[PDB]
DNA sequence: AGACGGCTGGCACGACTTTTGCAATCGCAGCCCT
DNA sequence: AGGGCTGATCGTGCAAAAGTCGTGCCAGCCGTCT
């Protein structure tokens, strides 16, 4: 089989679509953010817990600028589902889910 | 036999002609086909031993 | 009042225009879709018939016959070998001694590629890997039996007077062969009876691919050519195009974004010429023509494209590549607009134009040709001298019509 | 190159145009069984180049060099029969009409 | 090549018991695929190549 | 499998995989001679739905 | 039996073509070099 | 504090040299008739 790279993200369509979205429970994001997010709307913070923003909100464009004015890089938001990109690759289950 | 088998079919008409009465199961094409659909779709395919 | 060339007198395309002209004098359909290719930019510029029939084509087939024929490991292998490098005719494309080599085997010898090579031709088609020529010919006459009548000389004329007969040299084979004259010409034509290039008889299926870039259909008798409309390339202007490359908002985007549409209204301006060049210039073409072919190819003389483009009347006899790189299709079949154009070939008898007419008034005159020879320059020169065109011997074209001299034509009958 | 129907199929043997016509047609009231050819066309195929081996071939068979490539129609398989009858159409501007 | 293992090489199979289905890594969608795909052509009309 | 002899007309997702290739492609243009960032603005988005 | 014939084409010279081979000056003024 | 210079932008012809085609037509040869 032939490959393709893919610069432009493409999380499985299979992966999440379903009712029991585990990534919108990783991610703990609602359901409709999630759509606004894959539809690149959502601009939601897309790390960090030092930044007012938190790690998993939906941040407001200009709410994230304002962020990212008064903690340097500490604010990051994507619209687009690189912002759930990272919520999973930053969704930790390392020792955290005997906490949960 | 009655399936896809094509180097299963050939062996099988060569043992038809010696009289060996003998086919080899191998593994079915589409089996790996649907594996490649697997990896088509976004998820790999990957059988274990 | 009168003129004068000095004056204070009050234009030449460049670099931009240039290279959108050449899209029109490239193809549209594929040359200048690799440019079109290569633009990655401007982005405001936009039952089931399945079937999987696998034919053999007789290669499984070979393949069956050495597995279901009783052989060894590396007797199957040589035959295997011997099987892969085989040419479309059914000669063998390369020699023994290649097979030994690539078999890479102190073991492997010419005696045992000799003995694979003869039981892969104790197959059929008669002749398989023949490698030499006529080796299908003298596989044929050994399978044909000795009561057929003129087989000997037969055998004779295949095995050494290859040469004899493939000079036609009839009576250089009699003198040669000592064969009963006129009685060797049935010995020949039994070694003719013994399917050369039997191999390239399995070979019988090829895609069909025609593309009519301007399809005059005469289904109706005549047709517009439609200048294959659909096929025409055509990019495609949105508004929410426009809008995401606002999207793209980036300043050194959105400049690049600018000029990409400056160079596509040029580049339209390109194929728009194209095309409306290829279509006026040939309408005028066609204009020599009523109801699809009137004629056939004697319609039209040497055609001055100068003389086109001028008709064209704005690049007038500036002329370009946009009709070439473009052919129109007639009930005929297709024909390009480089076809169009003409060259002269009638040279006295009010001739000066036009090689395809004296090239049809020669190809009347070789439906009753000589018939010791094509028609000779005399009879050629002088079926087109009845034509009025005196295309003389100096189109007498012959040669260039895959015809030999007028001696080597004379073969036994 | 066009297919046409001339009943000229090189490498064939001669029993099948037992039946045929110039044209390639079968004369009406005829037997048919098995696959025999029922519309012989022949389409021309790619041209070869001066090409030593073919055009020796050219010179001692010649009138072939495989330049025409069987297109010839064919009766079915398992179905066999006596022609009845006939019918032909030929775009507007065609004139063959052999038989 | 021997031309006699290399012909054997080709027909071979494994008893593939316990066949697994897991997930997926993109170095693992490197390693599967042969190669990266960029432009839309399929077949051309001018020589029916690849 | 071509129908009329002439074109292949293939059908699906390998000509889904055609409007994919664009996008494939698309990548490649996103990955030099575009801009990314400001690109995949409206790109990455038909892009997941394609 | 050696010379005609007509084929042939090579040898040569004019007439239609025809791709290619040519991108700049404006516009202030500001920023940079002096 | 004074100079320079910069380039944002500036697209459907036609011609240059060169060839290539038209056209004939001269040298040789072998089929022939001598």
């Amino acid at each position: 089989m032939g490959h393709i790279e893919l610069a432009s993200p493409t999380a499985h369509i299979w992966f999440l679509k379903s009712l029991p979205s585990r990534i919108g429970l990783l991610l703990d994001m609602p359901l409709r953010d999630i759509e606004r997010v894959l539809y690149f709307e959502s601009y939601v913070v897309i790390e960090g817990g030092m930044t007012n923003l938190e790690r998993q909100q939906i941040l407001t464009e200009e709410q994230y600028l304002d962020a990212l004015e008064e903690f340097g890089d500490e604010f990051d938001a994507k619209m687009g589902a690189e912002a759930i990109q990272a919520l999973l690759k930053s969704m930790d289950l390392e020792q955290e889910c005997e906490q949960l | 036999v009655k399936s896809d088998d094509v180097n299963g079919r050939t062996k099988m008409y060569k043992n038809i002609v010696d009289g060996n009465h003998q086919m080899e199961p191998g593994m079915p094409e589409s089996f790996n086909v649907l594996l490649k659909e697997i990896r088509s779709l976004g998820i790999n395919i990957e059988l274990e031993d | 009042m009168k003129q004068g060339l000095q004056l204070r007198l009050s234009l030449a395309m460049t670099p931009q225009l240039q290279q959108a002209i050449r899209l029109l004098q490239l193809s549209t359909l594929e040359l200048q879709q690799e440019l079109q290719q290569a633009l990655e930019s401007n982005p405001l510029l936009e039952l089931p018939v399945y079937q999987g029939e696998t034919t053999q084509t007789l290669q499984d087939y070979l393949m069956w016959q050495v597995e279901l024929t009783p052989f060894t490991d590396t007797d199957r292998a040589i035959a295997t070998s011997i099987v892969d490098a085989v040419d479309d005719t059914g000669y063998l494309t390369i020699q023994i001694e290649d097979i030994v080599d690539s078999i890479g085997d102190d073991e492997i010898g010419l005696e045992e590629v000799e003995a694979v090579l003869k039981r892969i031709q104790r197959f059929d088609p008669v002749g398989v890997a023949a490698k030499d020529l006529r080796d299908c010919l003298l596989i044929q006459l050994s399978q044909f039996a000795k009561e057929t009548p003129w087989l000997e000389e037969a055998r004779l004329i295949i095995s050494d007077h290859l040469d004899l007969l493939a000079n036609h040299d009839f009576r250089t084979l009699m003198r040669v062969t000592r064969l009963k004259e006129e009685v060797l010409k049935e010995a020949v034509n039994l070694i003719q009876s013994l399917d050369p290039r039997p191999g390239q008889s399995i070979q019988t299926s090829e895609p069909e691919y025609v593309i009519p870039d301007v399809l005059v259909r005469k289904v109706s008798g005549r047709w517009t050519v439609e200048l294959n409309a659909d096929s025409i390339p055509r990019l495609k202007i949105n508004q929410q195009y426009a809008a995401m490359g606002n999207s793209a908002r980036n300043d050194a985007d959105g400049q690049f974004i600018r000029s990409n549409l400056q160079e596509a209204r040029w580049l339209i301006k390109s194929l728009e010429s194209r095309n409306d060049t290829l279509l006026r210039v040939s309408r005028c073409i066609v204009e020599q023509q009523q109801a699809f072919f009137e004629q056939g190819e004697e319609y039209m003389k040497p055609m001055v494209l100068a003389d086109i483009a001028q008709a064209v009347e704005m690049h007038e006899s500036t002329i370009s590549r946009v009709t070439t790189q473009k052919y129109l299709h007639s009930p005929r079949g297709i024909f390009e607009l480089k076809y169009f154009f003409s060259s002269h070939v009638n040279t006295e008898g009010g001739g000066e134009a036009s090689s395809t007419a004296i090239r049809a008034l020669v190809k009347k005159l070789i439906a009753a040709e000589n018939p010791a020879k094509p028609l000779s320059d005399s009879k050629l020169t002088s079926m087109l001298s009845e034509q009025g065109i005196m295309v003389a011997r100096r189109t007498v074209y012959r040669e260039s019509l895959s015809i030999p001299p007028s001696n080597q034509r004379k073969q036994l009958v | 190159g066009p297919e046409e129907i001339t009943a000229d199929i090189p490498n064939v043997g001669e029993a099948a145009l037992s039946k045929l016509d110039e044209s390639g047609i079968v004369y009406i009231g005829a037997e048919v069984t098995g696959g025999d050819i029922l519309v012989g066309k022949v389409t021309p195929k790619g041209e070869t180049q001066l090409t030593p081996e073919e055009k020796l071939l050219r010179a001692i068979f010649g009138e072939k060099a495989s330049d025409v490539k069987d297109s010839s129609l064919r009766v079915p398989n398992g179905v066999s029969g006596t022609v009845i009858d006939v019918q032909v159409f030929t775009r507007d501007g065609v004139e063959k009409d052999k038989r | 090549k021997d031309l006699l293992k290399f012909l054997k090489a080709q027909t071979k199979t494994e008893e593939f018991d316990a066949i697994k289905i897991a997930l997926a890594s993109p170095d693992m969608i490197r390693s599967w695929s042969f190669g990266e795909v960029k432009k839309p052509e399929t077949i051309n009309y001018r020589t029916f190549k690849p | 499998v071509p129908l009329d002899g002439g074109r292949f007309a293939t059908s699906d997702l390998n000509d889904l995989y055609r409007r994919v290739i664009n996008r494939n492609n698309r990548l490649k243009r996103l990955l030099d001679l575009a801009a990314p960032d400001i690109i995949v603005r409206n790109e990455k988005r038909m892009l997941q739905e394609a």
